[PDB]
Formats: structure tokens, C-alpha cells, sequence
């Protein structure tokens, strides 16, 4: 899945 | 128990001419469902603002590819069309439960399912409204030097410092967020 | 079926030993974790298609939902000590994502007063030295392999589960495809 945490 | 770097931060290169209140948010980001789905802070944030105290919310496209430049180009839509309260919901829950949300014809069905004419939305889609409202999102996030979302300004001086709130109890949480803004507004 | 690598699965770079036969991760926060449970029921799926002697394991993780994250996961530490997990996985996922009437560790509690699991005992095991090692152990297995997300599954501690490599046009397929990739990583 996608990282829960939302940078870059 | 307000500090600077506790509940807030301070911006090194305040925004002139920013939104009151503004966030920023992905229909890909989990942390932004949790935000918005679980815990509603938009809703509560609105509830103790001062009555002459307006809510921006710009979404982002640094997550999603192409699929993020459609969804920030329907939220634009959104926003023309004053039909945000008929979209989050469904457009979150199709990127990210059902994962139902593949393409941009997939976000134009949503529009559609919520109650907005299928004219409606291909005239806002192409229009320059749209353009400009796209481009408005874009130099927000780029103003505030923007690295992650969810995300909160307020005055274009001060961003929400969540990490420095009390996580136990999300009713807690939520309300000691929306006394920030309250607290940075005022 | 044809099955490669890089599509519906991909290979651990760091292989894990010791690790559960097949690990699930999730959390009661994540919606898409809610579709594989509640919807999909991609657990019960899996378990159908392997052999019985293949034993599934399923930890919560704490990256999400700050301290709460971390009381639902002692919760569900709690659940696996005293073998409920098929009592409170349905109510913990209603209760913090649809009704959400789960706002704290108080509320959990509640759910497993409900689900035939009395105060006392709850308040025993949540205090036990058995729970707190299965959270340890909850914590030390996600971080053996890096984990970033959830819903998540790892084979052998070899393989990790690759959904976006599958065919997700249809529901029923994509369980099918899902249980029976789980399957063919598991008969190595």
C-alpha cells in the first residue's frame, strides 16, 4: 500500500 | 500553554494578502481522510471561528500523478460550484476505501451522482474560473513552502502544530486543534 | 494461474526468519483496511484457499490515529491473548470509522464488555505481561519489515503481497486472485 504519512 | 512551537509554529516568510484560515489537503493522503472522514476537523474549526471568519481548503497535487492534477482541477469545480459538501465525501471514499477512483471520468461520476448537472460540470470543468482556481491553489501551497499535508495557516503567519496536541482521545484532540485557530484568528 | 514476480507479488530485498507464516498488518483507522475486513473479507478468503497447518497471523499497527493508535493496538493485543479477535473486529471497525462512538481506550473497553468479555478480565489482560509482549511483538514485526502502510500481507517473511499488480475490476475476481496468490506463495 500507499505510506500513511503525506509528504514531498 | 500557547507557544510558539508547541500548538503552532511561526512562519519565517509570512504570506501577505493569505486567506484567514487556509488548508491544505490529498484525496490520497490517508492522514487527510483520518482529518476529514474520522475526526472532521474542517466542521469543528468552522463551529469556533469568530463569525466574520471565512475557511479556505486547497487541495494539493504533489501525491497521485496525473490523477492528483485531475482532482485538484474538480476541486477547483467544487469550489466554482459551491458543491464541496457533496463531493469530499464521495471522492474520498473512492480513492481510498473502494479505490473505485481511477481516472478523471470516475471523479466526473461522483459530480454527477451527487445531484450537479452533467453541463453543469463540463462547462466549470473548461472554464476560466476554473483555470484561475486552479493556478490560486497552486500559488497557495507554493506561498507557504508547502512539504506535507494535512496542513493549517492561519494569516499566513502561523501553521497548526498537531504533533504538539494530546492524541488519546480524539474528541480531545480535535477541539484542543480548533482552539488553536480560534486562538491564532483572534 | 501465471504468477510473477513484481506483479502480484514482490520479493523482500531483507528477507525476515522467524517470521509468521502469513502477516497481515492493519489498522481499525484505515478505510481501505475496513474494505478488506468488512467488505471483502480478505482474511477469511485467504484462510479458505490454504491448508490448515498454515496459520494466519494478523497485528495491528500504531502509525496511525497517534495514542489512540496505540491503545487499539494493545487492544488488539488484548483480543489475541484471550482468542476473541472474531468477537471485536467488526464492532472496533464500526465504532471508530462509521458510528464513531470509539473516541478512546475507555470506548474499546466498552466494545469488549459487549462482546461477552467482562470488565475485570479486560482490565487484567490489558495489564498482563502477555499483552505486553504481543504489543512488542506487534511493534518489533512491522518494524522487520519496514513497514510504511496498511492493509499490508507478508508471506514467510520472504514476499510481499502486491494488490495494485492484480486485477481490480472486479470485486470477486480480485478476492479470488488475491486468496489464491497468498496460496501459491504459501505451497513453496
Amino acid at each position: 500500500p500507499i505510506p500513511f504519512l503525506s509528504q514531498k | 500553554q500557547y507557544e510558539d512551537g508547541k500548538q503552532y509554529t511561526t512562519l519565517e516568510k509570512p504570506v501577505a494578502g493569505a486567506p484567514q484560515v487556509l488548508e491544505f489537503f490529498s484525496f490520497f493522503c490517508p492522514h487527510c481522510y483520518q482529518f476529514e472522514e474520522v475526526l472532521h476537523i474542517s466542521d469543528n474549526v468552522k463551529k469556533k471561528l469568530p463569525e466574520g471568519v471565512k475557511m479556505t481548503k486547497y487541495h494539493v497535487n504533489f501525491m497521485g500523478g496525473d490523477l492528483g492534477k485531475d482532482l485538484t482541477q474538480a476541486w477547483a469545480v467544487a469550489m466554482a460550484l459551491g458543491v464541496e459538501d457533496k463531493v469530499t465525501v464521495p471522492l474520498f471514499e473512492g480513492v481510498q476505501k473502494t479505490q473505485t477512483i481511477r481516472s478523471a471520468s470516475d471523479i466526473r461520476d461522483v459530480f454527477i451522482n451527487a445531484g450537479i448537472k452533467g453541463e453543469e460540470y463540463d462547462a466549470a470543468w473548461n472554464s476560466f474560473v476554473v483555470k484561475s482556481l486552479v493556478a490560486q491553489q497552486e500559488k497557495a501551497a507554493a506561498d507557504v513552502q508547502l512539504r506535507g499535508v494535512p496542513a493549517m495557516f492561519v494569516n499566513g503567519k502561523y501553521q497548526l502544530n498537531p504533533q504538539g496536541m494530546d492524541t488519546s482521545n480524539m474528541d480531545v484532540f480535535v477541539q484542543q486543534y480548533a482552539d488553536t485557530v480560534k486562538y491564532l484568528s483572534e
